[PDB]
C-alpha cells in the first residue's frame, strides 16, 4: 500500500486518511537536474565547466478519487483543491521512503473525469531547494523508538554516530550527499559552552571560527547559519567572521583556547 | 616661462605623435589578475607579442562564472567621460570669470587712489 504524508502548519496529514475516496496509486521522483555552468571559448573544442549546480525538480504522485455520487465527487474535488494548494511551501514524504522529506510547492493539475464518480489525478510538487533532506536533524537520537531513520540514508554501519562532544578534539560525520554550507542557505546550528576564549577549527575543510572575548560556562555560544550569538545577542563584531562547513563523511574538529568544552551540532542531512 | 628650452620641452609635451590605441581582453583563466602585474600578451592572428600593463579591470565574483574584462593603454572613448571633461572645463571657466570680475573691480578700485594722488599733486603744483 502507498500513501503520501503532508506536513502543514506543524500537523502531519495522510492524503488517504484525510480524503477517504482518494487513494495514492504510485509515487515517483524526477532525477536531480545537474547543470554545469559552461563557458565557451570560440575556436576551441567543448566547454570549460564551472561549478556543478542542481536545479529544482518534480515529485509526482499518481492517484485516483472514487466518490459515492456526483455531488460528492464535486465536493471532494473542491476540498482536495483547497487542501493541496496553500499560500506557502510545505513538506511531503511517502510510505516507500518514510525517512526522507521534501519541501515543496504544488503545481496546477487537472482532474481527469473518467466516469460519473471516478477521477484520475497526477499531483506534481515542485521541490525548489534542489535536494531532499532527512525528516529528523542530527540532534535526534539514532534509536528505534524515535521512528525516524530508515535504510538508505547513508548511515555508517561501522561506528557510532553522536553529535555532542565533551573534548577539544573529535570527529563529526555528515551523512548527506552535499557539503553543509550555511552560505548555500543550509541549516546548521552549533551550540558550545566552555570557559575561556574559544577557537573552532575544521581541519578536513580547513576552516576556523574565532571569538575574541572571554567566555564562561554559563554563557552559550550559538552559531545559527551565518549568525554567531551569545545568549541570543549578536556579537559578529567580536569574531573573525569565519564560518565552518561540514564536508561529506568525517570531519576532524579541534577546539582551542577553552576548557571543559561542551559542543553540540544540530543540522539536517542533505540528500539527492 | 622665458627661456627656449622650457618652451621646447613644453611643446614636446603638448602634442601626441603616435596613434592613440586602447586594448581590451576578455580573460577566462584560473590565475587571478591583480592591479599591478604586467602580463605577456601573445596573439598571432592580431600580430601581438609584447608585455601588457593592466590599467583597467572589470572582475566578477569568484562564484559568478562570468568572464573578466581587462584593459591596457588607456580606455575607450565613451560619452560620459566627455561630459565630465566638459563639466570640469565649465567649472574652471566659471571660477576664472568669478575671479576676474573681482580683479576688474579692484582695477577700478586701484584707480581712485591714483586719481587722488594726481589731484593732490596738481594742487601742490599750483
Amino acid at each position: 500500500m502507498s500513501d503520501l504524508f503532508l506536513e502543514l502548519n506543524g500537523k502531519v496529514h495522510s492524503l488517504s486518511e484525510t480524503f477517504p475516496g482518494l487513494s495514492v496509486q504510485e509515487v515517483s521522483r524526477q532525477s536531480p537536474q545537474l547543470s554545469m555552468e559552461t563557458a565557451e571559448i570560440a575556436g576551441t573544442d567543448g566547454v570549460i565547466p564551472g561549478m556543478t549546480q542542481f536545479k529544482p525538480f518534480i515529485f509526482s504522485a499518481k492517484c485516483n478519487l472514487q466518490a459515492l455520487d456526483i455531488p460528492d465527487y464535486h465536493l471532494a474535488v473542491r476540498e482536495i483543491y483547497e487542501f493541496l494548494f496553500q499560500r506557502d511551501s510545505y513538506y511531503i514524504w511517502s510510505d516507500q521512503m518514510p525517512g526522507i522529506r521534501y519541501e515543496v510547492h504544488p503545481k496546477p493539475v487537472d482532474f481527469s473525469r473518467e466516469s460519473d464518480r471516478v477521477g484520475l489525478l497526477t499531483i506534481e510538487f515542485d521541490v525548489f531547494k534542489g535536494y531532499a533532506e532527512s525528516r529528523g536533524t542530527s540532534l535526534d537520537p539514532m534509536t528505534f523508538e524515535v521512528d525516524l531513520w530508515q535504510m538508505g540514508m547513508n548511515l555508517s554501519n561501522r561506528d557510532d554516530l553522536f553529535y555532542v562532544f565533551r573534548e577539544n578534539t573529535f570527529r563529526v560525520y555528515n551523512a548527506g550527499s552535499d557539503r553543509v554550507n550555511p552560505l548555500m542557505r543550509h541549516e546548521l546550528d552549533i551550540a558550545m559552552t566552555a570557559n575561556g576564549t574559544p577557537t573552532i577549527h575544521n581541519l578536513t575543510t580547513g576552516e576556523s571560527f574565532e571569538y575574541r572575548k572571554e567566555l564562561q560556562k554559563t554563557d552559550v555560544l550559538l552559531l545559527n547559519n551565518i549568525y554567531p550569538l551569545v545568549n541570543n545577542r549578536r556579537v559578529g563584531k567580536d569574531t573573525n567572521h569565519g564560518i565552518i562547513t561540514l564536508e561529506k563523511g568525517w570531519n576532524d574538529f579541534e577546539i582551542k583556547g577553552v576548557t571543559d568544552v561542551t559542543i553540540a551540532f544540530n543540522f539536517p542531512f542533505i540528500y539527492r | 616661462i622665458t627661456n627656449n628650452d622650457d618652451l621646447l620641452i613644453f611643446a614636446k609635451k603638448q602634442i601626441l605623435d603616435v596613434p592613440e590605441t586602447a586594448l581590451t581582453i576578455a580573460y577566462k583563466g584560473k590565475e587571478p589578475v591583480s592591479e599591478r602585474d604586467v602580463w605577456y600578451f601573445i596573439h598571432e592572428p592580431m600580430g601581438f607579442e609584447t608585455e601588457v600593463k593592466v590599467t583597467k579591470i572589470k572582475s566578477s565574483h569568484p562564484w559568478s562564472k562570468k568572464f573578466q574584462e581587462i584593459g591596457f593603454s588607456n580606455s575607450r572613448r565613451d560619452m560620459v567621460r566627455i561630459q565630465t571633461q566638459i563639466a570640469n572645463q565649465v567649472k574652471k571657466a566659471s571660477v576664472d570669470t568669478n575671479k576676474i570680475n573681482s580683479f576688474s573691480s579692484i582695477a577700478m578700485n586701484a584707480y581712485d587712489s591714483r586719481i587722488l594722488t594726481e589731484v593732490v599733486g596738481v594742487v601742490d603744483g599750483d
